[PDB]
């Protein structure tokens, strides 16, 4: 049972992540590519430093990651080796934290409320700001959903354990790397 | 309409993510503890004027120092927690979550918080402290360590029964109004 309600907060959440990248990039990234509205020349052509890599955090979360994960949903207790299988592809979290604090400054200081703007426009609740932490939330949870999984499974749990090795990793690594 | 973040730092052992749980859901979360409480937003009406309230968990960032403070500019307030069973969690307000706040958002409201109130009194959680010759943390610690770092408020909750768990966050909004 325990097991099991993990394994399905697992799901439940990497697909609301999904959702909420997907947003992200369809709303405020979509608005400064686009060409359909006065984009502050403060921020203009510096989408990169804006969003960094989310992009690609996103494909790698939407074409495989949540296709893998789901695949484990019976499984919980292998789960783990689904994070050492992909693990070079969480490397990609370590360039989004770098470039956070530069995309924070940024926003602050030359986009105004632009992105304000298209949040009342679209009708969000989260801002720019909220979506935009959520990689770094997001990488820094799953070492939380592993530990809980150890919690409740057997002798069967080096399929946990080296996951787990693995997610504790990435962000220790995102960690080291800031300035 | 005024929009306002609000941040819950402090250690794993306070239950921040239960906390906000229940908070938003209005019920202890019961049988399975989630591990996930996503960004929040929703309106609320504190002394007539009505304001939407960001929440914003941190847990799972405990072990890199460097990542919590992604979370924190713009902050309109901060909610440092310890629970009132862990004496460590509380000593850790002053060694630790207090000093990067300020480092960081130098002129922020702080709420402390003591979470886990309904565990003060519990004769098990009573004695598995005695053991490492610890006891809870009273009321007046409470005081004393708010005044030392600057709280706005010393406030007591537990996220199990719903006490004062309501009043940590209108605190929390009327400490930026
Ligand atoms: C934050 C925060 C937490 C808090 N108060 C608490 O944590 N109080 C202690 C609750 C622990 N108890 C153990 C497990 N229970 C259970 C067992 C078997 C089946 C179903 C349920 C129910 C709950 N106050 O603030």
């Amino acid at each position: 049972r325990k097991k099991e309600f993990i394994m399905a907060e697992l799901l439940q959440t990497e697909k609301a992540y999904v959702r909420d990248l997907h947003e992200c990039l369809e709303t405020y990234l979509w608005e400064m590519t686009s060409g359909v509205e006065e984009i502050p020349p403060g921020i203009l052509n510096k989408e990169h430093i804006i969003f960094g890599n989310i992009q690609e955090i996103y494909d790698f979360h939407n074409n495989i990651f949540l296709k893998e994960l789901e695949k484990y949903e019976q499984l919980p207790e292998d789960v783990g080796h689904c994070f050492v299988t992909w693990a070079d592809k969480f490397q990609m979290y370590v360039t989004y934290c770098k470039n956070k604090p530069d995309s924070n400054q940024l926003i602050l200081e030359h986009a105004g409320t632009f992105f304000d703007e298209i949040q009342q426009r679209h009708g969000l609740a989260n801002s720019i700001s909220s979506y935009l932490i959520k990689p770094v939330q997001r990488v820094t949870k799953y070492q939380l959903l592993l530990k809980e999984l150890l919690t409740c499974c057997e002798e069967g749990k080096g399929e946990l354990k080296d996951g787990l090795e693995v997610m504790l990793s990435v962000p220790k690594k995102a960690n080291d790397a800031m300035h | 309409m005024q929009a306002i973040k609000c941040v819950v730092v402090g250690d794993g052992a306070v239950g921040k993510t239960c906390l906000l749980i229940s908070y938003t859901t209005n019920a202890f979360p019961g049988e399975y503890i989630p591990t996930v409480f996503d960004n929040y937003s929703a309106n609320v009406m504190v002394d007539g004027k009505p304001v939407n309230l960001g929440l914003w968990d941190t847990a799972g960032q405990e072990d890199y120092d460097r990542l919590r403070p992604l979370s924190y500019p713009q902050t309109d307030v901060f909610l440092i927690c310890f629970s009132l069973v862990s004496p460590a969690s509380f000593e850790n307000v002053r060694a630790k979550w207090y000093p990067e706040v300020r480092h960081h958002c130098p002129n922020t409201p702080i709420i402390l918080v003591g979470t886990k109130l309904d565990l003060r009194d519990d004769k098990d959680t009573i004695e598995k402290l005695k053991e490492k010759k610890l006891t809870p943390i009273t009321y007046p610690q409470g005081l004393a360590m708010a005044k030392e770092i600057g709280a706005v408020k010393y406030l007591e909750c537990s996220a199990l029964t719903q006490r004062g768990l309501k009043t940590v966050f209108d605190e929390a909004i009327r400490a930026v109004l």
